[PDB]
Parts: structure tokens; C-alpha cells; sequence
DNA sequence: CATATATGCCGGTCTCACACGTGCCTGGAGACTAGTAAGCGCTTCTAGTGGCGGTTAAAACGCGGTAGACAGCGCGTACGTGCGTTTAAGCGGTGCTAGAGCTGTCTACGACCAATTGAGCGGCCTCGGCACCGGGATATATGGTAC
DNA sequence: CATATATCCCGGTGCCGAGGCCGCTCAATTGGTCGTAGACAGCTCTAGCACCGCTTAAACGCACGTACGCGCTGTCTACCGCGTTTTAACCGCCACTAGAAGCGCTTACTAGTCTCCAGGCACGTGTGAGACCGGCATATATGGTAC
């Protein structure tokens, strides 16, 4: 019922294909939703950190970009 | 001869060992590791506020940004007594003018 | 009726994906998720549609790479099929996981 | 007149006015409120309180009067938080934690 | 009267901007005189660079203009833009096709 | 409409592209690539020529600098050749005082 | 006489350097090495001792974290042996390639 | 006006036993006879790179002995901060 | 072999984003002044280098044998396919207005200054913590043997 | 059960590094000055959000059955433990001087200021690159069956 089962079986197929994976173990799905979870946590966390500090109540791309630069994960074409 | 003045944290790190541990002592290689820890951490929160007050067009580092550092590079339990301890002695300090 | 051996859709399926550059997740559900989890840190908060679509590019490169070093990880250990603890050990090894 | 420190104005061990300066000598931006190094230091003392602490009692259970570098290891690797900030940071000195994998062990 | 330092280096890239971008973002105290036409320089060499081979992607694609995906193959084919880049992820750029061995059929 | 203006390499990396392929052009989102590029190499060189200045207590960021920065932060044949293009490009700069 | 089984001395060794902090490779060859590769870097280089336990403190201590990694690869494989393949596998998943 | 000794072969002083003492600090109890090269390898390649940075730095400081801060600093650049030598 | 279907291609058709010309406006680039960072002399003397021989702990080698690596088998079911069905994503839409974010006024605050003074440093001396040692207490792993 | 061999934990011994006294002295404190960064409030209007109802495409679930994971087994040899022999690390001392580190002079370099002048911008266009795509052509997977 809740948000994180709209990332569904399908799309990590997709997306484990684009990482050239064959086959998939069925235990995978919900494995990859709570590693995918703690992903957008970390980073989400910083940019709302970073809106709290601009003190806004939008999250901007930059806000994003800067939290992913922090992150080990710089982004490129957003507005790095 | 008398040899240059090198600055060192280990008077404040053995002023702290004495509140937490009176009786306990600390090796020269221990001091070291010390001193290491404070430079790094300092330039990490340093970093951190510098890059915060370029990013909203700031020409100033205040405490805010050091909270908003502090926030972002010291795990949950760590930054929550962190910003509450420095938060403290900025109330103290200001009304100590 | 016809039918391909099982493996043959999948090599395909990898060939098209590797060809595309196209997001694959739906852009709702993934922008459901992040509004989510961001109003557990500060509440009454509205996104740019940027903000947005950096943050699936960001998520569907990391978890393709991830992907990558568990498929990695399954075939070290003689097999075709990536299972969780194929993500594990990736996670381990690049520090994400102690 | 006064001369009494700004450490003691904030009620803090850590040099108050060493930190003013290095942040001033230290190019990250032009100005440095009168705060900042305040805040800074009673975050630097906070950090060295905490590891110090933890740090003697390794001394201790070693039957030790002086924290050496394997204390401060001991105590950095088994807290969670402390062992987060310096997941990417070698202690000279500190050895690593005993740690045996299950399927090693003998049956 | 009056010409870009750009054009007394030789370079596109532009020197003045890089010397107030030097000065304005907390680098030092002072800035030399040689130090934005170097960097400018370094930059432009770095710009071209990427662009011929991304360039060269478009052509191989059939495409008269670049897409970030040209960006991509250009920069993981070079064994040395794909480090220098190493921790940096492309926007719509894909991933090169690489199926590993013993996943091909028999 | 009172316009808001904000900067970007972008003119620049069409004057390059021009040189290097002169009948090819750029999706917006590939100068959007190409502008984090440049943005981040600015950033990564300045960031150690910073480092180089400090810990050689000297105040100012030189093409010496700017110099051991590219050496420590490109990888080998990328870094001979930013050094060739970098030394020239001050040379001639020098030479049309 | 008396004969240890395989695999219990190794056990031993374990917990031994696992207590211990003490540098495994000795001083004089790591010395003399280090000496060689700078030298092929540049001729005519001294170095402070202290530089020589520094690097060789660094490389003690990559090589302990790698072996560790290395370990769990081969544990994955259902092995209890460490071969070439698991440094290699440990060593692309940390992105040294 | 004298010599330096020629410096050959010095890897091999990265001997068996070191590497094993290593691997046990690790948590290795077994270790295949090709470990030994292959551990070689990749330690000559952690110290060029290492070594390479602190030169450069050494060079840039217009010195002709590399310190400790030299090696701290290129330790710092590689992602391998160490405590305990300065800085 | 033949048969099925996935994928590639052509040539045409359209559309909207690119890349062009046009202001305009600010952010720079030619003087120009004035003070300091640093380059470059000279001296001091630290600590890096190289050399030797007594000792012995570590390394090396070969041996023997066990336990782990590896391959081959065979069983069971977790998957991948493809199908028919359901669901909701996307889309083009028409509002609707939060709030990004710009401008314009005015303190509060932070830099700068440059005499004044105690915080922190380099020396210097010195015991008490601890490294190292060997004795006697266990703790375990392996081997001898009685049932 | 019995016995052999590692490791613990104990004081006892002796060394030397931590830690505390001093006196010197810079960097930090005072307190007065002045320029402006940024706080605050008004205003605008960009772009974020939301209710709607088609129209597909994509998700769902189901049922079939195959290729793969997985546990077993058996073979063989590579790697561990250990005894003996070899080697070169370490230690403690020389002796020698390169170059690190520090100081004082001295001046091009750079920043700080005005003025001007054109480079880079937001705008507005109109048009060709490429997205779509129908239907056609090619490439390849899959099985039949008779050698
Ligand atoms: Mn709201
Ligand atoms: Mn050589
Ligand atoms: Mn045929
Ligand atoms: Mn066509
Ligand atoms: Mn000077
Ligand atoms: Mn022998
Ligand atoms: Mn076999
Ligand atoms: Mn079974
Ligand atoms: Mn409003
Ligand atoms: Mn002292
Ligand atoms: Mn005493
Ligand atoms: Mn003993
Ligand atoms: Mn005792
Ligand atoms: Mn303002
Ligand atoms: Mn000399
Ligand atoms: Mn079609
Ligand atoms: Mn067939």
C-alpha cells in the first residue's frame, strides 16, 4: 500500500538489466527497495538540511546537487 | 638556536582528560592522535560553513553555519549533544559581553 | 504456440537497457517516495521538478552501478543470479555497510 | 580593565581566540562572526570530551594509567557514531578490533 | 584601447571571470597574474578534450549535435577522463553495453 | 519580466566546439554536462592550489600552483598536456604585456 | 612428537596480531623499497624517518582492510582460502578497479 | 664525490611470513601460494601512488627531503587519512 | 532445413528547441597608487646518511599428510515466458496562489588599528608507569588407551 | 581420560618519557572607528500544486516447466605445521655534512580605486535536427526431422 512498493518489481528488473544482471532472486525486490530507501534518506536529509539553512520551503535542484556532492555522488547537469 | 613556536591543541585535550579522568595520563603517539582529530574535525565543519555561505551568496561564517555544518558531517546522536553544547555557549558567550 | 528459452528475453531486455539512457522508474511513484520521506525532516515542503529529476538520475545511477558489483558478487561465487547477500557484500566493500 | 579570555566568557576549555584566527587564516570567507569560533570550539571540546572519556575506560580495563592509541581505537571502533566519523581515518598505532568470521572457527 | 587578457593568452575560456571566480571564492588572500590564464587554459584544454571525443560519438551515432549520452561514451571509453570522472555520474547518460562472459549463451 | 541573470560557461564551450568539430552543436542538457564539468575541474584545481598555498605559509595562489594542483589531480597524459597548454598560454600572455 | 592440526596455529596467529598493534613487515626492507620507487619518482630525495613509519603505517594498514575484504569474498565463494580473485573482486567493489 | 648503492629487487623484502602476519591481523586462517605476488603488486602500486603525491609535494616546497606532512597530506589526497604523524 | 518475431531502416512529416541577431547593462580592463609577500641573499645546526660487527630472531626450505578446493551428479523449484486482465501513469488542461526572490531602507556587527599583558610555549629536570622477564596457574588441543 | 604446549596473570626489576616548574614573549584582548552585510518588509509574478477525465501502456497475477541453486559425494594436491639450516634485521655506536629552517633586506606584484567600454546576458525568432512512425527489410532464435 505504501509509496516505496510504486518502485516496482518491473522497474528494479529495468534497472537491474541497465547493470546487465540476467537473472534476479525474488528476495531482491524488497532488498533493493530498503537499500534504494536509505539512499534517497541520506541524500534528501542534506537538501532539506540545505533548504532549512537558505530558509525556504522548496527543496531546489541545487539543494539536491549539493547534497549529493557531500554525498560522494556529484551530479552533473543540474547546476554543479 | 630555541626553536620555533609550534602550536599544538594538548593543553586543551589534557584540561578535558583531567575533568573526565583525573587520575588517567595520555602518551605522546595517544596526543598526536589527538591533535589529528581536532584539525581534521575543525576543517571539516570549517568546509562545510564556508560552502554554505557561498551557496546563499554570504560573506559570513556565523554560528549558523557552523550548526548547519555540525548538522550535515556528525552522525544523529553525536550533532543532536554537539549543537545543543555549542548552542549553549553561544547564549553564554553573548550575554558575557 | 512459441516460446524463447529461458535467458534469452533477459539478454535482450539487458542489450536495450544498456542502448537507452531513458529513466526506469514511473516519475509519480518515485516523486510519492521522496515527498515521503523528506516530510519525516521538515514538513509543508514544495520540490522544483528538477530537484525531482535529479534525484531519480541520482537513485537509478547508484542503485545500475550497485547492480554492476552484486552482479559481480553472484558470479564470484559461481552463479547467474544475483541474490541479497550479492548486495550485501557489495554494500560492505564499498563502506556503505559495516 | 579585563583580559579575560572569551573561553572563559563561554565557559569553555577550547581556545576560543586560537579558533577565531584559524577560521580568519584560513580562507573560507571573508568575515567570521563574533559566534562561529564560540560554537566551533565548545563542538571541538564536545568531541574530545566524548572520545577521551571512552578512551580511558579502554586504559582502564587494560590496567593502564595512560590512553595510548589502541585506546583511542577501542574506543573509536566500537561506538557506532564515533566510529562513523572516522570510517575513513587510520590511527597510527591502534591495531583493529578481534574479530574472527564464524565459519573459521573450528566444529 | 582595451582587450580581453583571453585573447593576449590565446584562449576562448575566459580569464577575467576565472580571476574574479579565484577571488571570490576563498581560495587565499591574493591571487598572481599567470594563475586564471592557467586555470582558464587547463580548463579549455580539458573542454576540448571531451568535446572532440564526444563529437566523435556523435558522428559514430548518425547525430549532428551532442546529447549527454555522446558525453558519456566519449568520457568511459578514455581510460583517463573515466577516471578523472570516476566518481561522477552523467545526467541521461546511460551505461556502455558490457554483458559479462559467462552470461552469453552457450 | 524584469529578466535575472545568471552566468555559465556555455558561450565558451560552443567557441571549443567550433575548433574541435566545427559543424557539430549541443543539446542544452549536454551544456548543462559540460558546465557541471567545468564547475567541478575550477573547483577541484583551486580547492588544492588552496591546500598548496597553506601549508606552504605563503598568501597567494600563483600558476605554480595552479601548476602542482593539475599535477596531483589529473592522471598522467591529461596532466603533461594541461601542463603544455597551461605554461604556453601564460608565456604568450606574458609576451603581449 | 606432538603436531598441531591445519588451521589451529593459523587460528592462533589470528588472535595474536588481532591484540596487537605492533608494524608486521620489518623496518629496514620497507625502508629500502620505499627509497627505490621514490627514486625512480626522483633521484637525490632524504627522507625524515618519520615519513618512512608514516608511509609504511598507511600501507600496514590498507593491506590489514583489504585482507579483510579479500576474506569475505572468499567466504562469499564458499571458500575459507583467500586467492588472487578475491583481492581483485575487493578491489574493483572499492573502486580502485 | 662518493656512491649510492643501486636499489634492486627491494619488493622482495614484502616477504611471505610479513604478508601472512598481515592477513592473520586481517582475519585470514588459509591463503593460496599465489597471494603472496599478487599482494606485492598491489602494496608497489598503493606506494608509488602515495609516494608520488608526497614528492610532488616535496618538489613544490622547493625541498629535497620529504616529511612526514608531505606523506600526511598525500594520505589526506588518496582518501587514507592517518592520525598520529602531524597536521 | 523452415518458421517466427525482434529489430533495424527509409523517407516522409512534423514540431519546437537550438542557435542566430538585437539590444542593454553590468562587470569587468586600462590606468594609477601605494604596502606588503616573498624572493633571495647569509647563518645556524638538526637530523638524515652510511659504515661496522655481536647476536639472534626471523626467514627459508623440505618434509609429510590432512582438510579444503574443485568437479561431477542429481534433485527440486524458483525463476523466466507469455498471456489475459487491471490499474494507474502521463498528459494536456485550466485554474490558483505560495513563496522565490528582488529592491530598497537602516542598524548592528565585524574588520581594522595599534598599544597592553598574561596564555601558551620551549626548556629543563625527574620519578612512577610500564616494558620486559620468569614463575607458577590454567586452558585447550591433541594423543594414548580401555572398553 | 591423560598429557603436552600455549597463554594468563603475578610481582620484580630498571629505564626513560610524561608531566610539571619556569620565564619569555606573541597573539589575543581592549576599546574606539568606520563601511557595509544582511535583516526586515514591501512587491511581483514564476512555477509549484491540484482537481479532471481520457487513453493507453505498463503493472499485475497466473500458470507452465526448465535451467539453475544447491546439497552430496569422491578425488587429489596445495597449503599448514614443524624441524633444521640460513640470512640479514636490529642494535649501538661511530663520523660527515646536506639542506631545513630561520632572518633581514628589498621591490615587483597585486589589490584597491575610477572611469570606460564592450562582453556576455535575456529576448525574440524561424527553421532545420531529430523524434515519430508506418510498413518494410533484415537478422536471429527456435524447432522439425531424417540422417
Ligand atoms: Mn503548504
Ligand atoms: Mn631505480
Ligand atoms: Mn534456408
Ligand atoms: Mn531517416
Ligand atoms: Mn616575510
Ligand atoms: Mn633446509
Ligand atoms: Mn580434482
Ligand atoms: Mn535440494
Ligand atoms: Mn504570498
Ligand atoms: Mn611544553
Ligand atoms: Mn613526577
Ligand atoms: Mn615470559
Ligand atoms: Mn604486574
Ligand atoms: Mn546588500
Ligand atoms: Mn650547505
Ligand atoms: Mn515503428
Ligand atoms: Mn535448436
Amino acid at each position: 500500500r505504501d509509496n516505496i512498493q510504486g518502485i516496482t518489481k518491473p522497474a528494479i528488473r529495468r534497472l537491474a538489466r541497465r547493470g546487465g544482471v540476467k537473472r534476479i532472486s525474488g528476495l531482491i525486490y524488497e532488498e533493493t527497495r530498503g537499500v534504494l530507501k536509505v539512499f534517497l534518506e541520506n541524500v534528501i536529509r542534506d537538501a532539506v538540511t540545505y533548504t532549512e539553512h537558505a530558509k525556504r520551503k522548496t527543496v531546489t535542484a541545487m539543494d539536491v546537487v549539493y547534497a549529493l556532492k557531500r554525498q560522494g555522488r556529484t551530479l552533473y547537469g543540474f547546476g554543479g | 638556536r630555541k626553536r620555533s613556536r609550534k602550536e599544538s591543541y594538548s593543553i586543551y585535550v589534557y584540561k578535558v582528560l583531567k575533568q573526565v579522568h583525573p587520575d588517567t595520563g595520555i602518551s605522546s603517539k595517544a596526543m598526536g592522535i589527538m591533535n589529528s582529530f581536532v584539525n581534521d574535525i575543525f576543517e571539516r565543519i570549517a568546509g562545510e560553513a564556508s560552502r554554505l555561505a557561498h551557496y546563499n551568496k554570504r560573506s559570513t561564517i556565523t554560528s549558523r553555519e557552523i550548526q548547519t555544518a555540525v548538522r550535515l558531517l556528525l552522525p544523529g546522536e553525536l550533532a543532536k549533544h554537539a549543537v545543543s553544547e555549542g548552542t549553549k555557549a553561544v547564549t553564554k558567550y553573548t550575554s558575557a559581553k | 504456440p512459441h516460446r524463447y528459452r529461458p535467458g534469452t528475453v533477459a539478454l535482450r531486455e539487458i542489450r536495450r537497457y544498456q542502448k537507452s539512457t531513458e529513466l526506469l522508474i514511473r516519475k509519480l511513484p518515485f516523486q510519492r517516495l521522496v515527498r515521503e520521506i523528506a516530510q519525516d525532516f521538515k514538513t509543508d515542503l514544495r520540490f522544483q521538478s528538477s530537484a525531482v529529476m535529479a534525484l531519480q538520475e541520482a537513485c537509478e545511477a547508484y542503485l545500475v552501478g550497485l547492480f554492476e558489483d552484486t552482479n559481480l558478487c553472484a558470479i564470484h561465487a559461481k552463479r547467474v543470479t544475483i541474490m541479497p547477500k550479492d548486495i550485501q557484500l557489495a554494500r560492505r566493500i564499498r563502506g556503505e555497510r559495516a | 580593565r579585563k583580559a579575560k579570555t572569551r573561553s572563559s566568557r563561554a565557559g569553555l576549555q577550547f581556545p576560543v581566540g586560537r579558533v577565531h584566527r584559524l577560521l580568519r587564516k584560513g580562507n573560507y570567507s571573508e568575515r567570521v562572526g563574533a559566534g562561529a569560533p564560540v560554537y566551533l570550539a565548545a563542538v571541538l571540546e564536545y568531541l574530545t570530551a566524548e572520545i577521551l572519556e571512552l578512551a580511558g575506560n579502554a586504559a582502564r580495563d587494560n590496567k593502564k594509567t595512560r590512553i595510548i592509541p589502541r585506546h583511542l581505537q577501542l574506543a573509536i571502533r566500537n561506538d557506532e557514531e564515533l566510529n562513523k566519523l572516522l570510517g575513513r581515518v587510520t590511527i597510527a598505532q591502534g591495531g583493529v578490533l578481534p574479530n574472527i568470521q564464524a565459519v573459521l572457527l573450528p566444529k
